[PDB]
C-alpha cells in the first residue's frame, strides 16, 4: 500500500460526484476512486 | 425459533424494542458496515447516512424540507414501531 | 529588490511577497466529516515546544 | 513617620521585595494531626507520608527566608530582615542567605544571643507538664530601632508570616515595618502559614491576626487555613455529602477529588479594602484566586511519584509564594487582568510543582529557567 | 542476640512527665517529631548519631505530635523538627531550639548548657 502525501500546503479542489463513498477499514468516511482523477492544491 | 425466543425474551427477561436515538456517525457506521469492510455503498440508506455526515447537508436539507432545526431535534426522539390499539374507558 | 537577491543568492524570502495570495476559506468544521475537525479544545502533545538545537542558536546569532 | 533616609535612587531591576520574620533551617511552622502514621522509628517508610500527605501538609511553606531565597532563584532581588545571634549558627544561617544571593543588610546580629534558642521553665500546672518563655531568641527579637530604613523604602513587597505574631516584640516591630513601608509605597503580602498554636480555636486566631490581616495588600492561605477560618466543619459536611438517589449532573458521577471554589460571599468575612487579591492553595492542585473585580481558579497538577526516593513537599508552598511574588513584582497587569493573572499564576503552579522533587526545602528551590521550561510542558501553547 | 537498630525512645506525655519528674542525672533530650514531616528524617538519624555518641551521658527521647499534639502545644511547640534540652538540675531552665540545627550545636548545647 502507497501513501499520496500533500506536496504543499493549500486548497484541496476536486468534483465529489466523480468518486464514490465508501468506508474505510479505519471507520473513516472517504470516496473510492476508480478513474483518472485529477486533484487541485491551491498552495 | 426466532419467534419464541423473542417472546421468552419479553416475558422472562423484561426485553423490549427501546429506541436508539443515533448520532449521524453511529448511523452511519450501522447502515455501512451492513455492505461490507471496504465497499462502493450502494444501499440507498447507506448513502443518505454518508450525505449526514456534514451537518451543513443536513441543514440544507432541513431547510429544503422547511422546517427548523429544533423540532427536527425533536423529531429524532420519536417512538417507532406500531402503535397500541387507543383506550376506550368505559 | 526580489528577483536580484534570488539571482545573486542574498537574503531574501523564498515566496516573492508580491506574488503571493492567501488559501481562501475552508472547511468550517460544519461542512467536514468528524475525523477532519479540528478539536475544541487544544491537546497535550509533548511535541508541543520545538526542539532546540545548535542550527536555531547560531542563526539567531547570526541574525543579530 | 516624619522623614526619609539615605539618597534617593532609581533603583535597579527586579523590583526587590523584603521578607520579614526568622530565618530558620527547614521548620515547617504548620503541625495538625494526621491519622495514618508510619513506623515510630524506621524513618525509611515515612517517604510514603510524602506522596500520600495529609491535606495540610500538601504544598507545606516555611520561613520567611525559605520565600527570600527561593525568590533570588526565581531571578528577583529580594533582602531579609530579622536578627540573629553572634554563634556559629547565625553567621551559618547569614552565610547560607549570602550564598543565595539574599541580601543581609537587615540582619541584625546579636553577640549575647544563641540563635534558635529559647529559655523556657516546665511547669505542672493542672497535673498536666507545661513550658512558658523565660527568654526569647533572637529571632524574635528584633526591635523597631534595627530595622533597616533603605531597604524598606526600596523594598517593593513585604512578606511575613503569622509567626512573629507569636511573639509580642515581633509584632509590635512587624507593624512598625508595616507602616514604614506603607508610607514609602510597598505593598504588604500576608503568608498566614499558621503555626501549631493558632490551630487552637478559630475566634482566638481570628482575634490573633484580624489586624495584620486588614494591614495585607496580598494573602495567601492555604484550604485547610481558609476553612479553619471560616468554619471547618460545614465544609466537611459539604464534602461528605452524596446524593441518595441520583446525581444533578453527569460530571457529579465520576466521585471526582472535590476542588470547590468558594464564592466571594463566602470570602465576604474576610474580605477588606485594601486587599487587591487573594489566594487558596490547595496544594499545587489548585489556585483559588480573589480580587475586588473578579475571581476565579487556576487548576495545576502534582507529581511526586514519579520520583519516590527523592520526593520531599517541604518548601512548596515557599515556591508557589515567591512565584507570585516574582510575577507580580514585574507584571502590575495580575491585579487587573484576570487571563494575565492565570498565566502568570501557573508559573508558580510550576515553581511548586518541581520545589516538590528534591530533599530539602532550601536545595530543591527551582531556577527561573527550569519553572519557565515545565510550565511550558505541563500546559498547551494557549494557556501560556 | 541481634542488637536493635534504634537507641532513640519514644515516650508518652505521661511517661515524660514521670521521667522529668524524677531525679536526673544526666542531660534529657527531648524531640517532638511527626512520621509526616519530611525534615524529620534528618533530625531522627542525628538524634541517633547524637545518642551513639552520648552512650550513658545523656538521654535521647521523642515524642510523636500525632499522639501528644495537646501535650506538645502546651510545651510551646511551634513546629517540626524542635528539641528540649532538659538540664538536671530542677533549679535551671530548659532550652527550646527550632530547626534542623547541626549536630556540633546539639554537643555544644549538652556540653555547656546542661
Amino acid at each position: 500500500a502507497e501513501h499520496v502525501r500533500a506536496p504543499y500546503n493549500g486548497k484541496i479542489k476536486f468534483n465529489e460526484d466523480l468518486v464514490h463513498p465508501t468506508r474505510t477499514r479505519h471507520g473513516h468516511p472517504a470516496f473510492l476512486c476508480y478513474i483518472d482523477l485529477s486533484v487541485i492544491i491551491e498552495s | 425459533t426466532e419467534d419464541e425466543a423473542r417472546r421468552r425474551n419479553w416475558i422472562e427477561r423484561g426485553w423490549a424494542p427501546w429506541e436508539e436515538i443515533l448520532t449521524p456517525e453511529a448511523d452511519f457506521a450501522r447502515k455501512s458496515l451492513n455492505e461490507g469492510e471496504e465497499v462502493p455503498l450502494q444501499s440507498p440508506e447507506a448513502i443518505e447516512a454518508f450525505k449526514m455526515l456534514r451537518p451543513s447537508y443536513r441543514k440544507k436539507k432541513i431547510k429544503e424540507m422547511g422546517i427548523t432545526e429544533d423540532e427536527w431535534y425533536a423529531k429524532q426522539f420519536e417512538i417507532r414501531g406500531d402503535k397500541p390499539p387507543p383506550l376506550d374507558t368505559s | 529588490g526580489f528577483e536580484l537577491d534570488k539571482k545573486l543568492g542574498r537574503p531574501h524570502p523564498f515566496i516573492d511577497p508580491t506574488k503571493k495570495k492567501q488559501i481562501e476559506t475552508t472547511l468550517t468544521s460544519d461542512e467536514s466529516w468528524w475525523n477532519w475537525r479540528k478539536p475544541e479544545k487544544e491537546q497535550w502533545s509533548r511535541w508541543q515546544r520545538r526542539r532546540p538545537d545548535v542550527e536555531t542558536v547560531f542563526l539567531k546569532a547570526m541574525a543579530e | 513617620v516624619d522623614y526619609d533616609d539615605g539618597i534617593d535612587f532609581p533603583y535597579d531591576d527586579p523590583p526587590l521585595v523584603c521578607c520579614f520574620g526568622a530565618v530558620q533551617k527547614e521548620f515547617v511552622p504548620v503541625v495538625r494531626v494526621h491519622d495514618n502514621p508510619m513506623h515510630p522509628d524506621i524513618y525509611s517508610q515515612w517517604k510514603m507520608l510524602q506522596w500520600d500527605p495529609p491535606e495540610f501538609g500538601r504544598a507545606p511553606g516555611g520561613p520567611p527566608s525559605n520565600v527570600a531565597i527561593s525568590h533570588v532563584r526565581l531571578g528577583g532581588r529580594a533582602a531579609f530582615m530579622g536578627k540573629v545571634g553572634g554563634d556559629d549558627y547565625g553567621e551559618e544561617l547569614v552565610l547560607m542567605m549570602n550564598k543565595e544571593r539574599v541580601q543581609t543588610r537587615g540582619v541584625k546580629f546579636d553577640e549575647g544571643a544563641s540563635t534558635a534558642c529559647t529559655r523556657v521553665k516546665i511547669k505542672f500546672e493542672d497535673g498536666k507538664m507545661k513550658a512558658e518563655t523565660v527568654k526569647e531568641p533572637p529571632e524574635d527579637s528584633l526591635l523597631a530601632s534595627e530595622l533597616n530604613l533603605a531597604v524598606l523604602k526600596e523594598a517593593r513587597i513585604f512578606h511575613f508570616n503569622s509567626e512573629v505574631l507569636t511573639s509580642p516584640t515581633m509584632e509590635s516591630t512587624l507593624f512598625k515595618a508595616i507602616q514604614w513601608s506603607k508610607k514609602f509605597g510597598g505593598l504588604i503580602f500576608f503568608d498566614l502559614n499558621l503555626p501549631l498554636p493558632l490551630w487552637r480555636s478559630r475566634n482566638e486566631t481570628r482575634k490573633l491576626i484580624k489586624k495584620s490581616w486588614d494591614e495585607a495588600n496580598i494573602i495567601e492561605v492555604s484550604q485547610q487555613e481558609l476553612e479553619f477560618l471560616l468554619d471547618e466543619e460545614y465544609y466537611e459536611r459539604r464534602r461528605n455529602y452524596t446524593p441518595q438517589y441520583f446525581a444533578e449532573d453527569f460530571e457529579q458521577t465520576k466521585n471526582r477529588r472535590d476542588y470547590y471554589h468558594y464564592t466571594p460571599e463566602e470570602i465576604k468575612p474576610l474580605w477588606h479594602d485594601d486587599l487587591k487579591l487573594l489566594v487558596v492553595t490547595d496544594g499545587t492542585l489548585r489556585l483559588h484566586y480573589y480580587t475586588p473585580k473578579f475571581d476565579g481558579v487556576v487548576v495545576g497538577t502534582e507529581d511526586v511519584l514519579i520520583t519516590p526516593f527523592t520526593c520531599d513537599r517541604t518548601g512548596s508552598g515557599d515556591a508557589v509564594v515567591a512565584g507570585i511574588m516574582r510575577k507580580l513584582t514585574t507584571c502590575p497587569e495580575m491585579f487587573e487582568d484576570q487571563d494575565v493573572l492565570e498565566r502568570q499564576l501557573r508559573f508558580a503552579v510550576a515553581a511548586g510543582i518541581i520545589s516538590q522533587w528534591t530533599i530539602g526545602a532550601v536545595r530543591g528551590f527551582p531556577t527561573e529557567s527550569a519553572t519557565q521550561n515545565l510550565k511550558e510542558q505541563v500546559y498547551v501553547p494557549s494557556m501560556w | 542476640f541481634v542488637r536493635e537498630d534504634y537507641l532513640v525512645r519514644k515516650l508518652s506525655a505521661q511517661e515524660l512527665q514521670d521521667l522529668v519528674k524524677g531525679e536526673r542525672k544526666v542531660p534529657l533530650i527531648v524531640d517532638f517529631y511527626a512520621t509526616w514531616c519530611g525534615p524529620c528524617i534528618l533530625m531522627a538519624q542525628e538524634l541517633e548519631m547524637l545518642a551513639v555518641e552520648y552512650e550513658s551521658n545523656a538521654m535521647i527521647v521523642k515524642v510523636d505530635t500525632d499522639d501528644e499534639y495537646e501535650f506538645a502545644r502546651d510545651m510551646q511547640v511551634r513546629g517540626l523538627p524542635t528539641l528540649f534540652f532538659i538540664s538536671p538540675d530542677p533549679s535551671k531552665d530548659a532550652i527550646r531550639t527550632e530547626g534542623l540545627i547541626p549536630l556540633q550545636m546539639m554537643r555544644d548545647i549538652i556540653d555547656n548548657d546542661m
